[PDB]
């Protein structure tokens, strides 16, 4: 095969906290560009959001929001985040619970124990060309459990408009609203999907808490190591759609779609 | 009757 | 003396420090507020967001060419490559600004994009002898810096108009009919605690970022002049405000060419 | 006139 090329410094343009560089070691396909890059989420028709800061649910705690007195871990049964911003390994992983992030209605310092979504997309990924899987996403450094990798970032659209949108490959449910990273997206809609991923996807609240409207924070589960395709679990209501196509090329022997 | 992705 | 009162007014929410200092009596930090540091509402004010009505330009640059669209809608791009206001540009009679956006082709760090990054200054919430709190830089800030935005809760209008507190009212428009307003009573930032002055040192630009919905300009202080370390940061709130605050008591900006004393 | 006090641009 060809030296790796690279064929984008960052397919972000700068609008993450690091650069995501994509490169191809496969082919001569370019850097997929039938989309636009945006880090967080957009609407086109209006979603009416409750933004009404006098509805947060907020904390009134005066240290780092590490004690069980804080709301906001209330809300989210407890807060789930150690000192480094890791999900505690008590996390369920198969049925997460929704996370309530602090927020700027909570008393507590913005660098509280309870903001790690939040924060935003921290670790090296790069999007870069597999063998039999189009594009995929992988790590370019060890992440260890629990740790925030990225959200799943998109357009905002009702349930009726994405049973119309012609590509259905980068639709993902809230519960319904959904995202669709067709037109608008991040790193996160070159995500492949694994059988045994070492991704997870949790519902999330940070600056509204309208249920409506989680935003969706992928999760390790375990150790990544550097170099590691990244994957989750596309669902059945991906798979009973999608399977009737082409069949799941995880390569897992635990693969549940070939 | 599109393919959504599930949390 | 100077008490130390507050090491940061905004709790982390800006790229520095705000703190707060009190050398004049024994009050502490202000606290009948909540800080925060972008605009919010109550009432819902449906600023229009569809990303398909943003304008935004197509530049393979760093967007300092008369080419770029976002400049055009500028009348031109106003920033220098230090991110200040060239020496033309009109701070008696200020055009509306368009930063760049995120439908734009350019990249995050291009030439057109200031207001979009925050406040940079070294600023300190301080007593004053008579005027309550007021906020000074603690550095030289040349001339045509972005100093700070007016921040708090959007409003209408009408909701403005029966707001008992009216210290902290600022019209985002000028017009009859379809207006509105930001209250930083009961949220807002650093900038509702800056005092009147009759010779200003700070004049407030409309801009546009993330959204170009009209009904709501964003409220940017820019420096007139160079400001000195030490200096208490003033701009003129205007005759809409002295119309009703001068039938309560008279302006002590201590400007020789005071107007409202 | 109006009833509050406005900073105004
Ligand atoms: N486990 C898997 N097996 C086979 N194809 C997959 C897969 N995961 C993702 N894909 C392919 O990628 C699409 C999801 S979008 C993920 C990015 C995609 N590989 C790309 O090149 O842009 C799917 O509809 C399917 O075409
Ligand atoms: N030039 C001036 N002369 C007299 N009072 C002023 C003034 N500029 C601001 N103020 C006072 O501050 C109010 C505007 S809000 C500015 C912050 C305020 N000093 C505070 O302590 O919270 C005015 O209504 C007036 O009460
Ligand atoms: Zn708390
Ligand atoms: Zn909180
Ligand atoms: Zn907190
Ligand atoms: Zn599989
Ligand atoms: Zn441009
Ligand atoms: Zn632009
Ligand atoms: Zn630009
Ligand atoms: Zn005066």
């Amino acid at each position: 095969s060809p030296v790796e090329r690279i064929v984008s410094r960052d397919i972000a343009r700068g609008y993450e906290r690091i650069p995501i560089p994509c490169v191809n070691a496969v082919d001569s396909e370019p850097c997929p560009s039938n989309y636009k890059y945006v880090s967080q989420n957009c609407v086109t028709s209006p979603m009416n959001i409750d933004r009404n800061i006098t509805h947060l649910q907020y904390c009134v705690c005066i240290d780092d929001c590490s004690s069980s007195n804080c709301m906001c871990g209330q809300l989210s049964m407890r807060c789930w985040y150690d000192k480094d911003g890791r999900l505690l390994p008590e996390f369920n992983m198969a049925e997460p619970p929704l996370i309530f992030e602090c927020n700027h209605a909570c008393s507590c310092w913005r660098n509280c124990r309870n903001r790690v979504v939040q924060n935003g997309l921290r670790a090296r990924l790069q999007l870069y060309r597999t063998r039999d899987m189009g594009w995929g996403v992988r790590s370019l450094q060890d992440i260890p459990p629990g740790t925030f990798v990225c959200e799943y970032v998109g357009e905002l659209i009702s349930d009726s408009e994405a049973d119309v949108r012609e590509e259905d490959s980068y639709l993902f449910d809230l519960d319904v609203y959904c995202i669709d990273a067709r037109f608008y997206g991040n790193v996160s809609r070159f995500i492949n999907h694994h059988c045994e991923p070492n991704l997870v996807p949790v519902r999330v609240f940070m600056a509204h808490q309208d249920l409506r409207f989680p935003r969706i924070a992928f999760f390790s589960t375990r150790l990544i190591e550097a170099g590691e395709q990244l994957g989750f679990d596309a669902g059945e209501r991906f798979w009973d759609i999608k399977g009737k196509l082409f069949s799941c090329r995880c390569g897992s022997p635990k693969c549940r779609h070939s | 009757q599109t393919a959504r992705k599930s949390t």
